[PDB]
């Protein structure tokens, strides 16, 4: 690595991801992602690792089909009625293309085969990018063909993302792995919304992706990849612990604290429309997808394993990493309760 | 939904210019100097109304002036225009750099008779 | 100096540097950009006569429209 | 409706399939999915080309040079994992299991 | 259908040469694969350059003229970039 | 979000690249120039819904210039017809070559 | 060797694309994708055509293939047919036949469209008066408005330029 | 000079292509001769079908082919 | 008539082939203290018919390998390009005329780099892969500098027709204005020639053998429409047909005479000198001679 | 000395002076005195068309020259 290079790689993200944000033309946001995935595939294989290279292989292979997908549609949507004006699509069949194409892209629940495998083998720098950023960049691009999407096909990815993301985590000590899981139940909740207000949609979406960025701070504070390691930094310092905690209960969306603050507004701007039965399922979903956490959390800082020494050498040495932002971040996480009319700032 | 209003054959009946391309082409300048002054109108025609169905009668107009073009340089000088026109015809597309010599030929000629 | 080490490479930053830099000062861009603009691939079309316009010169032999003699005189 | 036209996605969606199951080498899935990309080619191009939609011709070219770079990318991956194994199987990735 | 007349002449020529030549008579190394890859992106930027010459003729010749010097000045940042950072040694 | 620093710098930089009727530097028209123009001048000013539920009929016409779906089948029906027709064998053809 | 000479070259076309889907060797995948290639640029210059096929035959069969041949060459083995393989050419082969035959003894094919089968020398131009192939200056325009496009495009290859070399041992 | 005749030609194409059409099909039930499906009344350039259909191959294939492959 | 054209072209390609190697092998001998083939015949034609007729009635190299399929589709490939690319070539009155035939020339010649992969996939064990591996990398790595180079010098005339370069050289040869490019495309050509000073240290050798000198007859029929020439002067074509076969003669005996002068380079030192010293340069020559017609107010009449 | 060189040289010259030689004097008869007129534009293949078409005689290089004015 050099910091030329990866200053470089790191302002060809926020190219890319810009160029899709702002484009009006359907090839410069195909170019956009491509862009994306070339500068997305070097912050992997950091290390090198055989594992950084499987994972990175698969991701290159789905990724590159899902730029192909995406371009198949395009070119239908001109074999139709032909301009390339980023807007209302004029065929079910081109849209449908489109919507797997990015659900292949961000995941659902047929397409989520790959995400565990490549969040697994890789470093935490790499995995904080490719998180927010690949599922910050194809929202922009469906709340702008929101108009021309059949209902049929958002509505299954998302009800059977959010019960397969909820699923999977039950039997896995991967952190990377619970991360994942909760990444795909999460894009499944902020898609479901989409077709009736898009603001829910990109709100959900700046609250996971700082819910995210506070809990890979809170990994990058410290080495760690099973509970186990947990335990140990719960013996090693004490407001990681409360920390753990916080955050935890803030990803599983309980009313004090700021996490319940997406789900009840979906509610709301769900069921306004008669769809009740939907949002009670998706909901007692969201109680289902808390497991996990729970054990996580009792794992942290409610129940406390023996540890190892050699922490008693760990003890004259002050954990001396950096961080990003870590404490603005996570006071903005939490506390957001009572700012509810501030929904409005994103709309 | 709607019908065509087509001219019939009672309109599709203009004597045309019966001449090759060449000899088109190599009275270029000539044809474009003193006739194709009233088929301005007919090009007038034509961007104001894109709509070949109205504007033939001033085609019919353009179709003997060049009629009249053609007997006028045919009843005087040159006959050495038609040694011009096949001196440019065999020397691939028609390049007015080739046959200088006739070219000014037919240009004294058409400059002191006509 | 560096004109023994690796002369191809000198000489090669000399001319790149003269064919960037060159084109501030010479006569004929303005030459260049008029000689393009007066080449016609689109056919003029005739416009409706006056709106009192005092140019639009019904006569190509009259010396009134957006004229040229310099084509011929290099 | 240019009859043709359904040859050519019947074509894509034929080097689709071909990209998605494959057996044994990932070169065969790449390079159908390199088919793909001139399936993609040659249907705009065609479709831009009768149409006479002259202005924005740059579509071929661009997807020429951006999927082709895509295609140098993946073969350089693949180098990379037929070095550090034995083979370039879809076999010995049983490691990094789900 | 012309040339393709012509294609298809010339390759019966040649497979009855071959007809006639033969029913008659009876590891590696890393560096190695960097030449293909930096090839192929110095001829996708080639593909780039190319159509210059058509576009000779237009109103814009400054604005033309300052991206195509762009588009060789990167290429040659590029071939700098590799030619630095052992890319092409040995 | 579409953000619009393509409209915010004053930067018309991606908007030539979208549909025809925009100034090809060689000035040539396609073969649905005017259908594009009208639709575009019906559906302008609209809410993008209500354009759905008052420009179909020019947007209809437009689809016909494009791909001539129905065109095509009006003609492939009279080549079905007359092959039919001339396989019962009336009318030695004089279409060809004279009327 | 009639009428219908493009529709021909599409048949040959999905031909090779099958070809080389039946999954083998990978240099025979290669063979087939360069004779797919070929005609895709038959094809694209039948329907006129002046550059673009032509242009893509130095990109992919004259700068991609060879690549593909050349890690055929350093990687795999093949160091010792099925019956999987020459069954799916068998399907390729017998589902162009079934939609030929949709094509030629109906009227017509819908899968879910409404595709007017017959002859596609239409649509085409009726002679306009070009001078200069319009495809010609339509590349010529990459140039005259292409303040954003190349710039972007440039810089992605620089950017696979040194990602390259980093993935493959930058530096 | 050559578009006049060129839009003289095509009209020529029309009305006797039409003529043979009003000839050909006094069987089918629907069918009126001459209605364009187009829904809007504007001259509409022909697809090239349109004018050289029914010549039997021949000579539609030197006229709209031969550009393309003429040397 | 058609067929005729096409027969006149390609009937003398076996006579011009195997003339070119008894001469070359003449002309070897001469720059060598040597006659010879002499002896055989007179002066040695029937010399170059006669071990012609042998190599293709000898025995066939059995395999000894797998892919007959290949093993046939290789050469195939090479003769065919050998004899489809002669075509467009514009002796006055050309086979075809094309709007474009330069990037024809140059995927034509990527088609001969497929040519020699193949065969050396088909070939043998692992060496002769190695060998045939190297020998496309030092082949591929020109298809840069003949492409740039010539870009560079179609664009001081223009269009890709080939028809008005030949119009555009008559007034003064194009090597006054352009004679270092001209210098580095001629190398390039030595280099795709895949000759002295370059490597090969088998069969269908009939083919191969036919594959490389048809490209060498063509390299110099394309330098010598390319770089050089004189006025054509139409009703009289035969007086610019021998003046052109005159100085592609004279440039092809140059070709030799170049060839039987040096020893071989080395393999690093070869890309060394390729990539450190042609590349830098030849963008630089280009760029100069892009900005060089934007201000000497000379824009070509690519109509 | 270079005399034995240059009859080789002559006849493999003659092999490279005949495909153009007589390929030219296939189109010179072939056209009847004529260079044949290449197509690269469609305006110049319209201005074909229509010469082929007032010749009568389905080809192009019979000229019909003047004789048909009225
Ligand atoms: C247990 C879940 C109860 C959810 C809240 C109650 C509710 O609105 O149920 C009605 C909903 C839907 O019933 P509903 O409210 O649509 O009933 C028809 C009444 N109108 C016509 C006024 C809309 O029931 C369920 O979703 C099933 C439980
Ligand atoms: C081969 C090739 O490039 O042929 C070019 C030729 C078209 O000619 P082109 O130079 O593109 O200019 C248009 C006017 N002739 O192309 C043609 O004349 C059409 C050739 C059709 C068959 C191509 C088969 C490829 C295999």
């Amino acid at each position: 690595m050099n910091p030329i290079i990866l200053i470089i790689i790191l302002m060809t993200v926020m190219l890319g991801t810009i160029i899709v944000m702002i484009s009006t033309h359907w090839l410069l946001i195909w170019i956009g992602f491509e862009m994306n995935m070339l500068a997305i595939i070097p912050i992997m294989m950091k290390k090198h690792n055989p594992r950084a290279t499987e994972a990175s292989t698969k991701y290159f292979l789905t990724q590159s089909t899902a730029s192909m997908l995406l371009m198949m549609a395009i070119i239908i949507n001109l074999m139709f009625s032909g301009q390339w004006t980023v807007m209302k699509l004029f065929n079910p069949m081109a849209s449908m293309l489109m919507t797997m194409a990015l659900a292949m892209k961000l995941g659902m629940a047929p397409f989520h085969f790959w995400v565990p495998e490549v969040t697994q083998g890789i470093p935490l720098s790499s995995g904080l990018i490719l998180l927010t950023w690949q599922k910050l960049a194809p929202m922009s691009v469906l709340y702008q063909i929101l108009p021309s999407i059949n209902l049929d096909l958002i509505l299954t990815l998302s009800i059977l993302s959010i019960t397969i993301g909820g699923w999977g985590g039950l039997n896995q000590t991967q952190l990377r792995k619970i991360m994942a899981y909760s990444s795909i139940a999460h894009m499944g909740w902020m898609t479901a919304v989409l077709l009736y207000n898009p603001t829910m949609t990109l709100l959900n979406l700046i609250i996971y992706i700082i819910m995210t960025s506070t809990m890979f701070t809170l990994f990058m504070a410290n080495s760690t990849t099973t509970t186990l390691s947990l335990s140990h930094t719960w013996n090693k310092a004490p407001i990681m612990t409360i920390l753990v905690l916080i955050t935890l209960l803030s990803m599983g969306g309980l009313p004090p604290l700021s996490g319940f603050m997406p789900k009840w507004m979906i509610i709301q701007e769900m069921t306004k429309n008669d769809s009740i039965i939907l949002p009670t399922l998706m909901a007692i979903t969201a109680l289902l997808n808390l497991y996990f956490y729970m054990r996580l959390t009792y794992s942290t800082a409610l129940t406390m394993f023996p540890s190892t020494n050699n922490m008693k050498m760990k003890w004259q040495f002050p954990t001396t990493k950096r961080m990003t932002l870590l404490p603005t971040m996570t006071v903005l996480s939490t506390m957001l309760l009572p700012l509810t009319p501030i929904l409005s700032i994103l709309e | 939904p709607g019908i065509v209003e087509l001219p019939s054959l009672e309109d599709l009946k203009v004597q045309e210019v019966k001449v090759s391309s060449s000899v088109l082409k190599a009275a270029a300048h000539h044809y474009g100097a003193q006739c194709d002054k009233p088929n301005k109108e007919f090009m007038l025609c034509r961007w104001e109304e894109k709509d070949p169905r109205r504007c033939l009668e001033e085609g019919k107009l353009v179709n003997q002036c060049a009629l009249e073009f053609f007997r006028q340089i045919k009843r005087h000088c040159a006959e050495p225009f038609t040694e011009y026109w096949t001196c440019i015809d065999y020397s691939g597309l028609q390049l007015f750099r080739r046959c200088r010599k006739e070219q000014a030929q037919f240009d004294k000629c058409v400059l002191d008779k006509l | 100096n560096v004109w023994a080490k690796e002369p191809v490479l000198v000489a090669s930053f000399a001319i790149a540097g003269l064919a960037v830099i060159l084109p501030t000062l010479s006569p004929y861009t303005k030459y260049s950009l008029m000689i393009n603009r007066a080449t016609p691939y689109n056919y003029p079309v005739p416009l409706r006569d006056d709106g009192n316009m005092p140019d639009v010169p019904s006569h190509p032999q009259d010396p009134q429209g957006p004229s040229l003699e310099w084509l011929k005189r290099l | 409706m240019s009859l043709v036209y359904m040859n050519i996605m019947m074509a894509f969606t034929v080097s689709l399939t071909g990209l998605l199951m494959y057996r044994s080498h990932l070169m065969s899935s790449l390079l159908c999915l390199e088919g793909m990309m001139l399936s993609l080619f040659i249907l705009a191009t065609l479709m831009i080309l009768n149409s006479h939609f002259t202005l924005a011709s740059m579509m071929p070219i661009i997807l020429l040079v951006f999927a082709a770079c895509e295609a140098a990318l993946g073969l350089s991956l693949l180098v990379m994992v037929s070095n550090t194994y034995g083979t370039d199987y879809v076999q010995n990735l049983n490691l990094l299991q789900c | 259908m012309n040339l393709m007349i012509t294609l298809l002449t010339n390759f019966t020529l040649a497979t009855l040469l071959v007809t006639i030549a033969f029913w008659l008579p009876q590891p590696f190394s890393m560096k190695f694969f960097l030449v293909a890859i930096t090839f192929l992106l110095f001829d996708l930027e080639i593909a780039l350059l190319l159509p210059l010459p058509w576009a000779s003729q237009t109103t814009n010749l400054n604005t033309m003229l300052t991206m195509a010097l762009l588009l060789i000045f990167l290429l040659a940042v590029s071939l700098a970039y590799e030619w630095t950072q052992k890319g092409l040694e040995w | 979000p579409f953000f619009d620093v393509q409209k915010k710098l004053g930067v018309d930089l991606d908007h030539w690249m979208t549909i025809q009727s925009a100034e090809q530097p060689h000035r040539i028209p396609a073969r649905c120039h005017a259908f594009e123009k009208e639709w575009i001048e019906c559906a302008h000013g609209i809410g993008s819904i209500r354009a759905e539920k008052e420009c179909k009929i020019e947007f209809e016409d437009f689809r016909e210039c494009l791909l001539r779906q129905k065109t095509m089948k009006r003609l492939n029906a009279i080549k079905r017809q007359r092959d039919k027709l001339i396989k019962e064998g009336k009318y030695t053809p004089p279409p060809h070559h004279s009327g | 060797m009639m009428t219908y000479i493009v529709f021909i070259l599409s048949i040959i076309f999905v031909m090779g694309f099958v070809g080389f889907s039946s999954k083998p060797s990978p240099i025979y995948g290669g063979l087939g994708l360069i004779v797919s290639g070929g005609v895709g640029c038959g094809i694209v210059l039948n329907f006129g055509g002046s550059f673009l096929g032509l242009m893509v035959f130095l990109i992919y069969l004259g700068g991609m293939m060879v690549v593909f041949g050349y890690t055929t060459a350093m990687a795999t083995e093949q160091y010792p047919s099925n019956k999987v393989v020459l069954g799916t050419f068998i399907t390729g082969l017998l589902m162009e036949f079934l939609m030929v035959y949709y094509v030629l003894k109906d009227k017509e094919v819908e899968i879910v469209f409404k595709f007017n089968g017959m002859g596609d020398w239409v649509i085409y131009d009726t002679g306009d008066s070009g001078f200069f192939s319009e495809e010609a200056m339509g590349i010529a325009a990459l140039y005259s408005y292409g303040t954003w496009l190349v710039i972007v495009t440039g810089w992605s290859l620089l950017i696979g330029v040194v990602v390259i070399m980093e993935i493959t041992r930058g530096n | 000079l050559l578009q006049a005749e060129k839009d003289r030609r095509v009209l020529q194409m029309l009305r006797e292509n039409l003529e043979e059409e009003a000839t050909i099909m006094k069987d089918v039930p629907g069918w009126k001769v001459g209605e364009s499906v187009f829904h809007t009344t504007r001259w509409v350039t022909p697809m090239m079908g349109e004018l050289y259909g029914l010549r039997t191959g021949e000579e539609i294939l030197s006229s709209t082919y031969g550009f393309i492959w003429y040397t | 008539m058609f067929m005729i054209n096409v027969l006149t072209l390609i009937i003398p390609i076996l006579l011009a082939v195997a003339f070119l190697t008894l001469v070359e092998r003449k002309v070897l001998g001469y720059m060598q203290f040597r006659k010879g083939p002499n002896v055989v015949g007179p002066y040695g034609l029937l010399q170059p018919i006669a071990d012609a007729i042998k190599l293709f009635i000898k025995e066939p190299l059995r395999p000894a390998t797998s892919s007959i399929s290949m093993f046939i589709l290789a050469p195939i490939l090479a003769l065919t390009l050998a004899l489809t690319m002669w075509i467009p070539l514009p002796m006055p009155y050309p086979l075809i005329n094309m709007n474009l035939g330069v990037l024809f020339m140059l995927a034509m010649s990527s088609l001969a780099v497929y040519s020699i992969l193949w065969s050396g996939w088909a070939s043998n064990s692992k060496y002769a892969l190695i060998g045939a591996l190297r020998a496309v990398a030092q082949t591929i790595s020109y298809e840069v500098t003949l492409a740039i180079i010539l870009l560079s010098v179609l664009l001081m005339n223009g269009s890709f027709t080939l028809s008005t370069l030949i119009i555009t050289q008559e007034q003064v040869w194009l090597i006054f204005p352009a004679w270092p490019l001209a210098m580095m495309w001629f190398i390039s050509t030595l280099a795709e020639t895949n000759r002295a000073p370059f490597d090969l240290t088998a069969g269908p050798f009939a083919l191969f053998f036919m594959a490389e000198y048809a490209n060498i007859i063509m390299m110099n029929i394309f330098t010598t429409t390319l770089f050089l020439g004189a006025f054509h002067n139409p009703y009289m074509p035969e007086l610019y047909t021998i003046n052109f076969t005159i100085k592609s003669l004279l440039l092809s005996i140059t070709f030799l005479w170049i060839r039987a002068s040096y020893p071989r380079f080395r393999y690093d030192q070869l890309m060394h000198l390729l990539w450190k010293n042609f590349l830098p340069l030849t963008l630089a020559l280009c760029m100069w001679h892009v900005s060089l017609p934007i201000l000497l107010s000379s824009i070509p009449p690519q109509t | 000395m270079w005399f034995e060189v240059l009859p080789g040289i002559a006849v493999m010259g003659v092999c490279l002076f005949i495909p153009g030689m007589a390929t030219a004097r296939i189109h010179r008869f072939s056209n009847g005195g004529r260079e044949k007129r290449v197509a690269h534009y469609s305006y110049q293949w319209y201005l074909m068309e229509r010469d082929r078409r007032v010749s009568g005689v389905n080809r192009y290089y019979v000229s019909k020259g003047l004789e048909n004015i009225d």
